[PDB]
This record gives C-alpha cells, structure tokens and sequence, in this order.
C-alpha cells in the first residue's frame, strides 16, 4: 500500500528549511502491490 | 458500523479525509453520513440507576 501524505505551506525564508510545525494531511492511498527499494525525483529544464 | 445512539447535528469541523471521530476515551462520538456529507454527534442513549 503506497501512502502519499502532502502539505503546502506559504514560506518566505531564503535558503534553509523554516522552523515550525505543520502536519501533513493524507493525500492518496494507492494500491500498487509492488516492491520499491529506490527512487528518483524529476526536475524541469529551462531552454533558451 | 453498527450502534445505538442519539444523532445530533455537529459543530465539529471534520477535515476531508476524516470520516469518523473519536472522543476523550477513543469511542466513536461523531460520524460522517455517507450520502449527505454532514457531521453528526452520537450521544449515547440516557442511562439511569433505578
Ligand atoms: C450520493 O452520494 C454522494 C456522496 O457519496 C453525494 O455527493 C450525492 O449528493 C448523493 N446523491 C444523492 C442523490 O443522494
């Protein structure tokens, strides 16, 4: 069972993580039933 | 989820994921109706010593 919990916070700090408390609401309960041992995030390029 | 209790309109503001609610003692004191999404308190039926 792949559980996605999510939270969006309006912040204004420049560099590091803000210091505070924010609980993550459950977003998606996903029925995959597969083995996961490694992950990789996806970025977006800018072309000019 | 079966039970017996007085259903009253609730002042609790359930979040969208949250379906049923637990009290101080972790008993189901509030429930969300599956047809009309409203919150109802479940006070137990009056108990007395005769
Ligand atoms: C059917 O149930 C959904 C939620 O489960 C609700 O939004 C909708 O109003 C209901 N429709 C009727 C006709 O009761």
């Amino acid at each position: 069972y792949f559980k996605i919990y999510s939270k969006h916070t309006p912040i204004n700090l420049v560099r590091d993580l803000p210091q505070g408390f924010s609980a993550l609401e459950p977003l998606v309960d996903l029925p995959i039933g597969i083995n996961i041992t490694r992950f990789q995030t996806l970025l977006a390029l800018h072309r000019s | 989820l079966t039970g017996t209790g007085v259903l009253t309109e609730s002042n609790k503001k359930f979040l969208p994921f949250q379906q049923f609610g637990r009290d101080i003692a972790d008993t189901t004191d509030a429930v969300r109706d599956p047809q009309t999404l409203e919150i109802l308190d479940i006070t137990p039926c009056s108990f007395g010593g005769v």
